[PDB]
């Protein structure tokens, strides 16, 4: 009758058609009839045979495939079908790096398949666990699916686990192939499938030892391309102007805007609506309906996109204009796109090794992104991208390919998570991109000397802690153990103002007139209270009913790195107050106020000390010779300094540093 | 209004 493992395409197409539903025994609806017509067209029902042929005889396998082709949505039921879960109590994980694209496919395949999402179909994202017992497939974040991985060594609950947008290259799916290589042998029954959007993957067959490709044949139109003549100052006010103008003049098609962020496609929506109310006033032009998409839109908002474009009234087309963020690229896929407009920016996660802050900073985007922005121009008919930028720059501007994220980010933090799952040998532990065997020694010898791990390479209480927190384990660490001296509030500024960019801007002119900024808020022992201060004087009510933004301006601050620095303070406490950890302050009277902060601060930056030269300083680690930076609040010899930051020039710099007496440490 | 765009190159079909 029914072979696990053994099935063919036939007998999953002829059983699709029974008037019964095998999951779970009740009535078909005519809306599954209808829904499995339209999705019967798609490229990779054609191959459904071959991919049954290759899941049989092998336990990975490469499945690369232009977007568009149905691998999200498809793929799994082709799995469910060769594999029967229910009868074995197992279920099948589907892994995608974008909460929006695990909430939206998986309410897709929960319609596709007749059956009530949360029942047989649901998603897991962090703070919304939409299962039961009865779930068979299960879309998760790759996020959460590392975190069951720490829970559950094995996994063994899943049978079959399938890693989408592969060609992402997130930290957390790049930790999930290198555990996935390895857990397989352990377990003859796993089977992986690896889904990738870019039709070259030689590297990832090679990677995972010749594992067998399918390729799906591409299926997408020629697309015309458009420049501009000259540079763009503001590409804001272009992409608008650009929108209207494609709804004036182009044929009927929607067209789709890629932004930054949140606020800025709040923005445009708003605008864009009302220059297409005016439009339709004064022109009469079709209607033109706006839907913002961005990471943190409800469910109930998400599924607007997919809606048709409004009927004309004109005697003009409609049209439908989607603002999406980096979602709309590889992650889901809207019918009717034909027009395609680019600025070119998107936010990008970027790492500063010698501060060791990680920000989301506006970056141009590489020449892969712009291509694949470009593709999704032309699916349904030949589509026109029209591109805010000079051809030149497009060919010299853009940098060929972006970096995966294992080298954007910080090294130490990856290692105290990995050790989580139980690794050991992490040094031989094999990456898709390994770093360099240089910085990962490093980070073990800095994580041993914090006793994060102990002289045996296993974790510790201290080690767990401070990996729950978002911050260097050395801030972490700092913070955990400041309660000490009774000055928590104290220390937890200013880690809170040490995990962000430099609040400081010091441009060559008003050079003096800066100066005289900081020295307002600066105490004559050290930059690291003037951080403190900073941020007591940021948060007084006098700032306030001055003015926010002015008030920061005038006195030459960094008014978004303050604001981060507020969040991560505020995430901060509530994440202390969740484990219980104790929190105290000493009164501001008090002589011991800023003794009690120094001693607090020394305690936790004792791994980067300097002392003064007798003649400027030789740092305590490597010997370097050093020379305190111009910008600086240093008030005597400060015989004993801590520096945080390495400045090198053609003389060697240390920023933000304070005193320190020798008995503290 | 206000932009005006110059005609570059063509992506010539993937079938
Ligand atoms: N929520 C939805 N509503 C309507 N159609 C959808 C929805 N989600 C996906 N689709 C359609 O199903 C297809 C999904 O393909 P997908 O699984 O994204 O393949 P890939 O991920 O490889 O691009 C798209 O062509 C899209 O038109
Ligand atoms: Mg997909």
């Amino acid at each position: 009758g029914l072979q696990r493992h053994h099935t063919s395409a036939e007998e999953a197409q002829k059983l699709e058609d029974g008037k019964i539903n095998p999951f779970t025994g009740r009535e078909f609806t005519p809306k599954y009839v209808d829904i499995l017509k339209i999705r019967r067209e798609l490229p990779v029902h054609a191959q459904r045979d071959e991919f049954l042929k290759l899941y049989q005889n092998n336990q990975i396998m490469v499945f690369v495939g232009e977007t568009g082709s149905g691998k999200t949505t498809q793929i799994p039921q082709f799995v469910l079908f060769d594999e029967m879960p229910h009868l074995e109590n197992t279920q099948v994980a589907c892994t995608q790096p974008r909460r929006v694209a695990a909430m939206s496919v998986a309410q897709r395949v929960a319609e596709e398949m007749d059956v009530k999402l949360g029942e047989e179909v649901g998603y897991s994202i962090r703070f919304e666990n939409k299962t039961s017992n009865k779930t068979i497939l299960k879309y998760m974040t790759d996020g959460m699916l590392l975190r069951e991985a720490m829970e559950d060594h094995d996994l063994s609950r899943y049978s079959c686990i399938i890693l989408d947008e592969a060609h992402e290259r997130t930290l957390a799916t790049d930790i999930l192939m290198g555990l996935l290589k390895q857990v397989v042998k352990r377990r003859p029954d796993l089977k992986i499938i690896i889904m990738s959007a870019t039709l070259d993957a030689e590297k990832f067959q090679r990677y995972f030892n010749d594992a067998p490709l399918l390729a799906v044949p591409g299926r997408t139109y020629p697309v015309e391309l458009y420049y501009t003549p000259e540079f763009q100052r503001d590409y804001l006010d272009s992409a608008i102007r650009t929108v209207l103008q494609i709804h004036a003049t182009e044929e009927a098609g929607d067209i789709l805007l890629f932004l930054t962020g949140e606020d800025e496609i709040e923005d445009a929506v708003r605008k864009i609506s009302l220059e297409g109310d005016q439009l339709v006033r004064e022109e009469g032009c079709g209607p033109l309906s706006v839907y913002p998409l961005y990471g943190s839109l409800p469910p109930h908002q998400q599924q607007r996109i997919f809606e048709p474009a409004p009927e004309s009234h004109n005697g003009r087309p409609g049209r439908k204009v989607v603002i999406s963020t980096n979602i709309a690229e590889t992650s889901l896929t809207i019918d009717g796109i034909v027009y395609v407009v680019d600025p070119g920016f998107s936010k990008q996660k970027v790492y500063n090794p010698r501060i060791r802050v990680e920000s989301l900073l506006v970056s141009p985007i590489s020449k892969a992104s712009a291509q694949q922005r470009a593709g999704r121009a032309g699916r349904t008919r030949p589509g026109k991208c029209f591109r805010l930028y000079t051809e030149e720059a497009f060919q010299k501007e853009l940098i060929e390919q972006s970096y995966p994220e294992i080298l954007r980010s910080n090294l130490s933090s990856t290692v105290l998570e990995l050790k989580k799952l139980g690794i050991d040998d992490l040094v031989h532990f094999d990456f898709m991109d390994p770093p360099a065997p240089e910085t990962m020694m490093r980070a073990l010898e800095e994580l041993n000397y914090l006793a994060c791990l102990d002289d045996e390479g296993n974790l510790t209480p201290l080690g767990r802690l401070a990996s729950q927190f978002p911050l260097d384990p050395m801030l972490a660490v700092m913070l955990i153990g400041s309660f000490e001296f009774q000055c928590s509030q104290e220390i937890l500024t200013i880690v809170a103002m040490l995990s962000v960019p430099n609040v400081f801007i010091r441009p060559t002119k008003d050079k003096k007139r800066a100066d005289d900024a900081k020295n307002i808020f600066a105490h004559p022992d050290g930059d690291h209270i003037t951080l403190l201060n900073v941020y007591h004087a940021f948060k007084s009510d006098e700032a306030y009913e001055y003015g926010i933004h002015k008030w920061c301006r005038d006195h030459y601050l960094n008014y978004r790195s303050l604001s981060a620095a507020d969040n991560i303070r505020s995430q901060l406490e509530r994440l202390m107050n969740r484990y219980n950890l104790e929190l105290n302050t000493t009164d501001y009277e008090s002589p011991k106020y800023f003794d009690n902060i120094r001693k607090a601060l020394a305690s936790g930056f004792f791994m980067q000390v300097a002392k003064k030269r007798s003649g400027g300083y030789i740092t305590v680690k490597d010997n370097q010779d050093v020379l305190i930076h111009p910008s600086t609040v240093l008030g005597h010899d400060a015989e004993w300094v801590i520096y945080n930051e390495f400045v090198l020039t053609s003389k060697n710099y240390i920023r933000t540093v304070t005193s320190v007496r020798p008995e503290w440490l | 209004w206000g932009i005006h765009f110059v005609k570059g190159e063509v992506l010539a079909s993937t079938w």
